[PDB]
DNA sequence: CTGACCTTTGACCTAG
DNA sequence: GCTAGGTCAAAGGTCA
DNA sequence: CTGACCTTTGACCTAG
DNA sequence: GCTAGGTCAAAGGTCA
């Protein structure tokens, strides 16, 4: 699908109760999964750079951004919000 | 219960 | 929430790949769960009348209907579609 | 005629 | 004390 | 092969 | 600073 194993990406904080920020991350595994209505949807196991594997989280495509100038800009912008 | 603010 | 343990209800087929029909069922257990965005949502363990406990499925509120004249009418209507 | 299997109920105990 | 749960046996339905 | 359940394995958090 | 309890997500095994 949109991202592939090995790919370096940006990924949203997987924990809802925490500041919405973007972490540098890596696709560890992809997996065809299934929506509530049985449609094939991809799932992505994500590794958070600089944290060890025990921090790896399953995330929906929604939650994973391409490592792009524009997404990096969005990273910095969310990073400032969270500190302030 | 997780990580950083 | 909307339904309670012990309550007799109608419940949608929980299996997407099967005919959309309504089964007579019973709320076995309710459970406060959490949506992708961490909001509290109720989950309901449903028992399907006439099938044994090994057929019990967790279902979202969406999937559970009150045992009502109007819902019984809907049941019959879906049942006819499914046979035809 | 019988047994498997399901439901609903009333009895009971226990943990909180 | 009372409650919600869990276990249990009695009893009736349907089916093959 | 699936869904439910239970258990183990790290790692956190909040108490104390 | 530390430790003890609870709790969470992942992963794996079991059950039917």
């Amino acid at each position: 699908f949109k991202f592939h194993s090995g790919e370096k990406v940006l990924c949203f904080e997987p924990d809802p109760t925490k500041a919405r920020v973007l972490y540098d991350a890596k696709i560890v595994d992809v997996i065809v999964g299934k929506d509530e209505k049985g449609r094939k949807i991809p799932e992505y196991l994500i590794h958070f750079n600089g944290w060890n594997r025990s921090w790896d989280r399953w995330a929906a495509e929604d939650h994973v951004l391409r490592d792009t100038d524009e997404n990096r800009r969005l990273q910095r912008k969310l990073a400032r919000k969270a500190v302030a | 219960h997780r990580k950083v603010l």
